[PDB]
């Protein structure tokens, strides 16, 4: 089976500059078997280049392709604000036809620190038999961040869930919410609930906590 | 310009079989070199080609999934039916039907081929749990005076099935900073998300906060009040 | 599957020869059968093919003067070479094409051992034996070499031994080289310590079978 | 007329490492390429069929890939008995066009070593009939590459030398070399001093070994 | 001008053979080229001629069964002899007719070295070696002779030596004579003083190359 | 059919003197006659063209004259390397009639000498298979002419003798001769005494050399 | 060049007997190339035989020829008194065509002694500055004779001239006159002038002299 | 019967050129096989062939003299002209033109060829000295009484050029024994001869002796008196 590896895994470039994407094939096939597709946020993928050098109909001249043997590249000369999406290389060489893992083009910006906020469960959720406390990290760049949960200053692992949102349409920052779910035997068996956050925009990790009893 | 639309059961029970019908317009399954392909994208993963049927009723399937995948065509009704049996919970994905075509030029030189227009896509899930209305728990701004007028407040919609739930803050009069994070599959094959809004602490007790949460498969229309809770 | 060869030798240019390939466990008439030649020191070259139906094809160099045939009665393949020239000196292999369990179409899966064909007017004769003594030095690191030069013979192979096989360690025989005069020569050297130069008398024995030359020549250093 | 080349001409490899050898066609040949292995003194053996299919009975360490104009044969764990010559043959052109590749040789890799360099004169017995052979012998040198030149009173002797090289031994995996000049009686009798200059990777500087006709 | 011959040997009567004449510095097609044969012990006899324009002529004895041709590509002259009979045993010369600086019209100015052609059913075999001792006398003027009789062999030449070449003075080898049985024989004698009859042991060595006979036989007087 | 004869068949000459050899045709051939010289073991060399024209590169001591039916080749100073066989060839008859002459042999002349006359019996070893050879050897006789006859108890043995003669040596310029009788076992075993009679110009009277079967 | 040598150089035979002449050629040519011509005293040569055996027209049967190879002969069976002349052999074999040196046929007779007479110069020749004295030998046979001049009994050489006449028409003898020319410095520097004559008809040479002063 | 006559300059100066014309009658230079040859005879030497011209204007010359000898024919006037250049004193000779012919007989067998009638001959000399009348010196019978009536008396004609001089003794009344020896080329390329008569001493003073010597090229007509001179 032919395996296509894209590079880089993630890519961030502010509008105006040059975008380069690479796709390397495990086996060797004709250069006319490889195409490039672009898929935007929550959209069906659309054809971008076929034959590794033949631009699709209607695609602007900003997209070009160059292929040789087991090395293919997609070049974007002028990249506009509407040109940030995920890019897949796929082959028609051997069955089954396989796509690449993709490459997310990102809108670059200056580094910002995430506001870290904490929200406890409601009385209804103290009534449901399962209580979740949500820890939010907002307005940060880049996407990379780490959060660790502490029940009475004791590290938690395997008992929390994560959800990071997509890039905003106006500020290009990221947001993230992580929930910690427990029962009453755990929620009323301790006092302290804390998030410690490690971000590239923060020189030192920040530990922020709350106590159910005091409030 | 050509279009393709998928339809079928978006709620498929485990170890059962689904049938998906793609109706296409702008072309017919009679032109040489024209085919209909079925591709799937798992949530958060890369694409995976499933099947491809040609104009001369020649069909190709992925060898790792050809034992349980059947593809049929109806040129009269311009339809393509994909039947897939023996479902597993990891088969949940979004399924596209796409137009497949090649480009020869006056000498049969084959300047490549492509998957041109893809269908809108049907999000099909494989699970046992049935529908369930979401439980809404309001998430309270913390006890802070000003903090530079920076705060966030939300509501958590948890234990609902299936996707999706639509959240609106103050009926469109509060959309500045409304983050509706993508819902996460709970450990029990169930869904839970948080919807929050970034607001200034200088307008805590004077600006109303509501979240109208909606879920058609469970017909859940709950207008949950969010209010500041002190100590 | 066994393919046993026969018919090699040495011939004058413009001569003729016949090569035989007796197969077992397969049928020569029922398979694509090829003759493939390889010159000494060069790569493989396809020579001829015969189809199961009797159709034959040849490479361009051997058109006309080479023919391929089969005998069904005893399941043999035959190659008749006529008007042989010097460029035909090679090892010839009988191979079965488009076989193998995964059915390697167009590939040779079963090979014979090949026969040797030589085409030269060398006028078969005997090799002269010349001794080679090292530099007249005392120890020089305890490394001396003595050699037997075997000259002016045709054809190969020849046997070179030291003390009639009593010495076998450190002996290096070099492959014979085709002289511009159509003869062959080689050198068989061996390294011994200088302290053993005197106490161990050495003799180089050259047995050239086709010319029946049994020559044993003494190997001792010289006085300068 | 499908020209077929192999890269590299010869590579030296250790035991157990992965090795890849490439075969290139003058034009695309789809997957009509086969890989054969031939040990010295033996007939070739078919390893890879259709440029990707392993043959029955061939160890799984041999694999083949590629298509069109570029093909590759890859060995994962190069066993000590995998040292042979590998040929790529195409079956694409015509029933009269089954050309073979040049061939790739795989041999054991070891540490560099300096040869013993000896000069052997034309002995009187062979000289008595006007046929003089002079020998420059290089003993136990690795790698195979070496340069030998012939010197006569600072003059350069070229165009009549013969080179005989032994293949790698099973004991020390080195090489041996002999360079021979053949001359008639007066093509040696007049001249005075005869030397051989040698150049090897394992030697920092070329070495000259000279002997006098007059002295011995 | 060089004319190099090739193609001689021995053949059975009624056989065939081809002789080649490779010229240099002249063109075979542009000259009158002749084949002229000479029997061993007899005079020259003109055999065939080919004109510059390709016309050919033959002597009466070889009409029909002899043909002459040329190859322009490599400038050679060819003589194909068929139905060979015993009267064709001779040395054949490739000659250029009507040349020379003063333009010797009708004369042969450039000659090849000639090839030897033998036509007999002698059934090639080996020579027997017989010693010959002189009269049992004391001195008789100090003149005795000892000989080696070489008998019953085909074909020529043979090598006869005394003491493996250690004796070369006074040795007389006589030309071999064609026996009525189709074999060859000769005698190689040498005169030595009688006083050296005893103190000098003698051995006659006969090396017949085509039959590979290497026979050394002792040569000493007898007791009567 | 132009018969062509040479006179004399062979002449003996010294060094430096003038020698003339004549060639005669059965009918007049104008001047279409050529003189060739051939040394033993070599190919003929054209000396004289058109019976009067010296060839280029031929020493001036060779001259040719005559016409019609009589022609002559004359050498002024017969050098030591001029001893060879001389042929006259006509180019008059027809393209299929280039007949050659018999040939004239020129050899060194010296003083007469008597040969050693020896008789060699049929040795027992060769006799053991019924094949007996008896030899009469004449050593160092000049000139070439000699007569040899075979005697058995006054009987005359004729019709089965073989003569082997050596050409003139470069040391003494003499000749050697061997006469051989081959007989089957009983074609010798019954008879008693075997003799050889020899006659030479350098000998006043013929000499008989006899040996007894019974004695040895 | 073909050279024809005749023999003998001189030939004397009284009428009635057999005349034989020989001509030998350096090279060999056909016998039909050689002819014989006869030239009389002060006459143009006339053809005698052509083809070496074919008698010319009008020539009497007394002349015959016989030729073979390089030897030719002319035979005269009956030779008459009018048949004494010079005979040339010539060839038409190779250019240039060459004649023989000739052969003078002589009228034989008995031997006679030459009268020896001396005549001094005239006074006019003592006036001319050069004086010649003439010595005459007459009526002798054969043609061979020798005369030596002596001035005061001293031998003279290189200062005299000779002139012998042809055979007479009636007596077949010969005559000869030899002149000695000197100047006055030589004619009046001596006394004796002598001829000594050696002839086949004289047993001893005869010395006869004169003195200018006495007469 | 055929005739040939030569004409030209009999007095040729050295290193100059002469032209000789042979007029022939009885035949014409048109018959096949007919030629005109020129031969020369030096005084007292053998003949030497000079040139030969054929009926078809084919000419042959002596190779040693072909570089300076030209031969031409005029069939209309029946003439042959020989021009010879670069004269030497040794070229003095008598030149004949002769008829050359061959004899074939009905089968072209060539029964030989010949030089049949020769011309009368022209005596041509090569010298520098011009004409000169002869000097006549009478040669006196010696002082003898009888001597058996045997004596000779003459006159010497010396230093004359060119040939010849005619001597008559007593106007034809004394011809018995008149020897006129052939003239000898003097060392200076000049001519001198003696004319003597054998007479008896018994008629010395009673028989008149005269020699009329004549030389047309010098017009010398001298009637020299010979008389006995005593002591």
């Amino acid at each position: 089976e032919i395996v296509l590896t894209q590079s880089p895994g993630t890519l961030s470039l502010s509008p105006g500059e040059r975008a380069t994407l690479s796709c390397r094939a495990s086996q060797s096939f004709d250069s006319r078997y490889l195409g490039w597709y672009q898929q935007k946020s929550g959209q069906a993928p659309r054809l971008l280049i076929y034959g590794a050098s033949s631009r699709a109909t209607g695609i602007p001249d900003r997209f070009s392709g160059s292929g040789s043997g087991t090395d293919f590249t997609l070049t974007i000369s002028r990249l506009e604000p509407e040109d940030f999406a995920v890019y897949y290389c796929q082959q028609f060489g051997d069955s089954p036809f396989t796509f690449g893992q993709g490459t997310k083009l990102e809108i670059k910006r200056t580094v910002a620190a995430p506001s870290v906020f904490i929200f406890p469960p409601s009385d209804e959720q103290l009534k449901s038999g399962t209580a979740s406390v949500v820890c939010l990290l907002n307005n940060f760049y880049p996407r990379e961040a780490k959060v660790q949960w502490k029940v009475d200053n004791a590290l938690q692992s395997g008992n929390s869930q994560e959800s990071v949102t997509e890039q905003d349409s106006k500020d290009s920052t990221y947001s993230l919410s992580s929930t910690l779910t427990l029962s009453k035997a755990d929620y009323e068996k301790h006092k302290v609930y804390a998030c410690e956050v490690t971000h590239q925009g923060l020189s030192s990790p920040v530990t922020k906590s709350f106590n159910r009893g005091e409030c | 310009q050509i279009t393709l639309k998928e339809s079928g059961p978006t709620l498929v029970k485990p170890t059962q079989t689904l049938t998906l019908t793609c109706t296409f317009s702008g072309f017919s399954l009679s032109t040489s070199g024209v085919g209909v392909a079925w591709i799937r994208q798992p949530p958060g993963k890369a694409l995976e080609w499933l099947a491809l049927i040609y104009w001369d009723n020649d069909k190709r399937s992925s060898p790792s999934l050809n034992n349980r995948l059947t593809i049929t065509k109806d040129t009269s009704k311009n339809q393509v039916v994909l039947t897939m049996t023996n479902m597993d919970p990891e088969d949940t994905a979004t399924y596209y039907c796409a137009h497949f075509f090649s480009h020869y030029d006056s000498s049969n030189y084959y300047y490549g081929s492509w998957f041109d227009p893809w269908g809108q896509g049907t999000l099909v899930t494989v699970s046992s749990a049935s529908t369930k209305g979401p439980s809404v728990f309001p998430l309270a701004p913390s006890s802070k005076s000003t903090s530079g007028g920076t705060a966030a407040l939300g509501c958590l919609v948890k234990d609902y099935f299936p996707e999706p739930v639509t959240v609106s803050w103050n009926s469109g009069a509060l959309t500045s900073g409304v983050h509706t994070f993508p819902a996460v599959l709970q450990s029990s094959g169930l869904y839970s998300l948080s919807s929050v809004v970034t607001v200034p602490s200088s307008s805590l007790g004077t600006q109303t906060y509501i979240c109208n949460v909606n879920h058609k498969p469970s017909n859940t229309k709950v207008d949950k009040r969010v209010e500041p809770k002190s100590c | 599957v066994q393919l046993v060869e026969s018919g090699g030798g040495l011939v004058q240019p413009g001569g003729s020869l016949r090569l035989s390939c007796a197969a077992s466990e397969i049928t020569v008439s029922s398979n694509y059968m090829n003759w493939v030649r390889q010159a000494p020191g060069k790569g493989l070259e396809w020579v001829s093919v015969v189809y199961p139906g009797g159709s034959t094809f040849y490479t361009d160099s051997v058109k006309g003067r080479f023919t391929i045939s089969r005998d069904n009665s005893k399941n043999t393949l035959y190659l008749q070479m006529n008007s042989l020239r010097a460029e035909d000196t090679a090892v010839y292999y009988c191979a079965r094409e488009s076989g193998g369990f995964p059915l390697a179409e167009g590939a040779f899966d079963i090979w014979g051992q090949g026969t040797m064909v030589t085409v030269s007017s060398a006028s078969t004769k005997g090799p002269s034996v010349f001794p080679l003594a090292p530099s007249s030095k005392s120890t020089s690191g305890g490394t001396a070499a003595l050699g037997c030069l075997v000259k002016d013979y045709f054809p190969e192979p020849v046997t070179v031994s030291w003390n009639s096989g009593a010495l076998t360690s450190g002996v290096h025989t070099f492959p014979a080289v085709l002289q511009s005069s159509g003869l062959y020569s080689l050198s068989s050297v061996v390294t011994v310590p200088s302290s053993s130069l005197g106490t161990q008398t050495y003799i180089c024995n050259v047995n050239h079978k086709p010319s029946n030359t049994k020559v044993d020549k003494r190997v001792e250093p010289k006085s300068c």
